[PDB]
């Protein structure tokens, strides 16, 4: 033949790209979201159902030559009741029946809405979950809580918090003791407006016989104290000791309103 | 000479709605307490809603969430809403005026008659 | 089968040459522009790109594309596929331009009766963001200790979320940190949870105020069950006796209304946080004669 002139390419040089490996990344790819690309490197081809599998949620894509890859999220898949049992886990992983916080290899990771409270997808499991001795009180309290003003009044998160308030209205009119109902209560007192204002008052008025004894004596008061009343031009609720006593989430609006009118002198 | 007569009472079948006056002369609401009573044939008296010079009202329990009392300062005139009314409703109905820090200055008004019947 | 292989240099770009063929048979007679990639690139071909003058053969290592950029520079960039090229095996990596006589059909037609031409496809880098893959980069860019190759989902003051899951075990651990309080000036849930449970222990702390201060009026309940644990764990403790009263049996003395009652609840002295939310805002509606 002849004699070809023959040149050596230029060192191959990595990039970080190139250096990445999805076995150090679980903590950068559950947070990731709709849409987002995370890039994850070189993928051998006996590899990509071990990610996949690892990462259910995510489109395993080839972006460019030699295996270079990245994951897309398409879905969340994490349960009400592992999700919504908390406002600070994000994600976890299954293996093996268990379920943990913490990365560990041949685990699957799913991942929760990041707005599931906010978008009234808890609010199913919660109404149970609440109700009873599976209730915890820091849980669905702030569960109650935060079901007022929701997605900052999107439509979809409107009406979730609308007919949340009349499931809930229709159980606290059976017995607003139980601990979610009081709750319910003290946070519509809190929102203060026509619409929680006649809430509460509904309720409170469909509460039984006994109950208005136990504990509405300050809104229902006997003769005997009615009549005492008039000889005072201060409001009954000022002095009553039955309204002193009294359990304020258990106080009708009007009462509630007039304890606050009781001069009180400063120091 | 201190009025206080009581009017608006009739015939109403149950469910219906009533509604009483009191024209008040020679006593004004910003010192005195006003409230609402009823005597039924037989038995005595008693309160049924009253407001204060401040207004705060409050109710018999029987009565909460169907009547409900107001006042018109202008008009120094006293109401008293009766919504859903229950044959137990029946009686006469009159206005009490009681000064606010006075005690010996309370006076009593002329009673109207509400009756209600199938 | 060939003869008088000869290099032509370029007229202007010293990458750009001409490799002239001899032949047997019919006239193959040809002068094929090629380059080779010299530069080393801290800067961009076309916007958003970097393309260097180099075809990847099939089979190449990809870090080849990769040698001729800064490795500053590179960090941002991804290699994605790339236009059909042909190369010299003997020289490979060398991009031929299709010029005039030099035509796709030529190129097919060399390969088959030769094995000095090999295709594949012209380095193509395009522009993201810092490539992040481990757990301490996450925790250097969110903790904000070390910020420098860090992309914008993972620096960007909270505002997107990525960062929540790393900031609660952070914040437990040094709830004070000036980054943990503009977190949970986010108001996102899992920050005002996580000081929720902080505060329920540490309510005394001055963050703790902060944290109030913050989830007012909006976010109200995550300082409420914190104030319940708190008076809770500490019956007794002074700043308590407006939420958890300790002489009577159930604390509520002072609640709602009622907190207007005694001058001490009133105090504005004293820390709106020991007062739960229904408390203080009646609070600011006490009618002193």
């Amino acid at each position: 033949s002849v004699e070809l002139p023959k040149r050596d390419p230029p060192p191959g040089v990595p990039t970080d790209e190139m250096l990445l490996n999805v076995d150090k990344m679980h903590d950068v790819i559950a947070p990731a979201k709709l849409l987002e690309y995370v890039y994850i490197g070189p993928l051998a081809k006996d590899k990509e159902d071990k990610v996949k599998k690892r990462y259910p949620e995510f489109r395993l894509v080839n972006t460019g030559p030699g295996g270079l890859s990245a994951l897309l999220r398409q879905s969340y898949a994490g349960t009400a009741p592992n999700c919504c049992r908390t406002f600070q886990r994000t994600h976890y992983w299954k293996k093996d029946g268990k379920i943990s916080d913490k990365y560990e290899e041949g685990a699957v990771l799913e991942s929760c809405w990041p707005d599931v409270h906010d978008t009234g997808k808890c609010d199913v499991d919660l109404f149970d979950w609440c109700q009873g001795d599976t209730f915890d009180r820091n849980i669905c309290h702030q569960w109650i809580g935060s079901a007022f003003n929701r997605s900052n009044r999107a439509v979809e998160g409107q009406q979730s918090l609308i007919n949340l308030y009349n499931k809930m209205q229709t159980l606290c009119s059976k017995d607003a003791s139980v601990p979610i109902c009081e709750s319910f209560l003290h946070h519509l007192r809190a929102h203060n407006t026509e619409d929680s204002k006649e809430m509460i008052d509904y309720i409170l008025r469909q509460q039984s016989a006994d109950f208005k004894q136990k504990y509405m004596r300050c809104s229902y008061p006997t003769r005997d104290k009615l009549e005492e009343s008039l000889k005072y031009a201060e409001p009954r609720e000022c002095w009553d000791p039955e309204c002193s006593n009294a359990n304020v989430n258990f106080l009708l609006t009007r009462n509630y309103n007039n304890l606050g009118l009781c001069n009180i002198v400063r120091g | 000479e201190v009025q206080l007569q009581a009017s608006g009472g009739g015939l109403v079948q149950p469910g219906g709605s009533l509604r009483l006056s009191c024209a008040a002369s020679g006593i004004v609401f910003s010192n005195n307490r006003m409230s609402w009573y009823r005597q039924a044939p037989g038995k005595q008296r008693e309160v049924v809603a009253t407001i204060t010079s401040g207004g705060a009202t409050d109710y018999q329990d029987s009565v909460e969430g169907r009547f409900t009392i107001s006042r018109d300062m202008a008009k120094n005139t006293v109401y008293l809403q009766m919504n859903s009314l229950k044959p137990e409703d029946t009686a006469v109905y009159f206005c009490n005026a009681r000064r606010d820090n006075f005690a010996t200055a309370i006076y009593w008004g002329q009673g109207t008659q509400v009756t209600v019947s199938s | 089968t060939l003869n008088r292989i000869k290099i032509a240099p370029g007229i202007a770009d010293i990458r750009d040459k001409y490799m002239e063929l001899g032949f047997n048979y019919p006239e193959y007679n040809r002068a094929v522009k090629f380059a080779e990639e010299s530069y080393t690139y801290y800067y961009e071909t076309s916007p958003g790109e970097i393309k260097p003058k180099f075809c990847l053969i099939d089979g190449m290592s990809i870090d080849h594309c990769s040698s001729f950029i800064v490795p500053e520079f590179a960090k941002q960039y991804v290699l994605i596929h790339g236009e059909p090229c042909s190369s010299f095996k003997f020289r490979p990596g060398s991009l031929i331009y299709y010029q005039n006589e030099v035509t796709p059909e030529y190129i097919k037609d060399l390969k088959h009766a030769t094995d000095y031409i090999a295709s594949g496809q012209r380095c193509h880098f395009i522009k993201k963001d810092y490539l992040l893959g481990d757990s301490d980069s996450v925790a250097k860019c969110c903790s904000k200790t070390n910020t420098k190759h860090c992309p914008k989902i993972f620096n960007n003051n909270y505002k997107t979320e990525h960062c929540d899951d790393f900031m609660t075990g952070f914040c437990r651990n040094d709830p004070g940190n000036p980054n943990c309080l503009e977190w949970l000036r986010a108001k996102r849930k899992p920050a005002m949870s996580t000081y929720s449970d902080i505060c329920s222990k540490h309510m005394d702390a001055r963050y703790c105020s902060e944290f109030i201060r913050i989830i007012r009026p909006d976010y109200f309940t995550f300082g409420d069950t914190a104030l319940y644990v708190f008076c809770n764990d500490h019956k007794g403790n002074r700043n308590c006796w407006c939420a958890n009263y300790p002489k009577s049996n159930s604390g509520d003395k002072y609640l709602g209304p009622r907190v207007c009652w005694l001058h001490e609840c009133t105090d504005e002295s004293r820390d709106r946080k020991w007062l739960y939310y229904n408390q203080d805002v009646q609070r600011t509606r006490c009618k002193y004669v």
